[PDB]
């Protein structure tokens, strides 16, 4: 719709604290570019960070691993999450049915 | 001729960028080389080497600048002492990180 | 016979794998004070709330537009008092100002 097939990973209830990178890694270790638009903090005492990165459409649907590492001072191991498109699925057309409210909701006005 | 001790100093658990020390003591004769790794790679710039100093011994000091961020993404940092044709290798990494 | 800076405290402390040598091993804390001026500043470590007076050596002040200098101060500690959370200050007294630097093993 938008042609924006970008992937971020969201980190939240951190400490607001400075210096946090959010680099994206291939399977092969391959550094990919940079990001900006960093956001600040929350009034809730709660820091937000966002790794935005480019991916091209045939790589996505090629089911290539990606992993975001999250550089964070609390936590001393990074953590590795892995976002994938599940290949192997079958495809169906969606059926779209509405609703019509019933007679008996209709009463209060 | 006696082997340099090897020790490299952190910055405190707490939060402080920062430097880091690498000091060889106890060593002979007075020349000696210190360098700087960084994940296994070659450092060619950011570190100075202070002027040997007379504690006969000797005390050399070295200085690399380092920044808060790559501190605590589990960086591999490695002093190198050159003395008498040996090679010493230590390293070090922060304990709450 | 131009500008005049607070100093500025830095500490360093030895890592999980610093301690070597024949039991009890010990390690060393630096003090250093940098882009301070005047020239003239007090060094002194406390150890819970106790001055340390011995096993210390303090380097002589050397120059490193404002003129700048530096010092570095060495400490010996022990493996033992680390290990039971013990907190080193650094204390710095410059033109009656006084700033001390907690640290402490804990994360």
């Amino acid at each position: 719709l938008t042609k924006s097939t970008k992937l971020t990973c969201l980190v939240t209830d951190l400490t607001t604290y400075d210096s946090v990178t959010i680099s994206w890694t291939r399977q092969n270790g391959e550094a990919v570019k940079t990001h900006t638009n960093i956001s600040e903090s929350h009034p809730n005492a709660t820091f937000s960070a966002v790794g935005e990165a480019s991916i091209c459409e045939d790589d996505w649907n090629s089911g290539e691993r990606f992993t975001c590492t999250v550089t964070h001072t609390d936590l001393p191991s990074p953590l590795k999450q892995t976002i994938s498109r599940p290949k192997g699925v079958a495809l169906h057309r969606p059926d779209v049915y509405l609703l019509p409210p019933a007679r008996e909701q209709l009463n209060l006005r | 001729e006696m082997n340099p001790n090897v020790n490299v100093f952190v910055p405190p658990r707490d939060g402080f960028k920062s430097k880091l020390i690498c000091e060889a003591t106890n060593f002979t004769p007075k020349p000696i080389t210190v360098s700087w790794l960084k994940d296994g790679k070659l450092v060619e710039s950011g570190f100075t080497t202070d002027p040997v100093t007379i504690e006969q011994t000797y005390k050399v000091i070295s200085t690399l600048t380092i920044s808060e961020i790559d501190w605590l993404n589990l960086n591999v940092y490695t002093c190198r002492v050159d003395h008498r044709g040996l090679t010493f290798l230590k390293n070090v990494s922060s304990t709450c990180a």
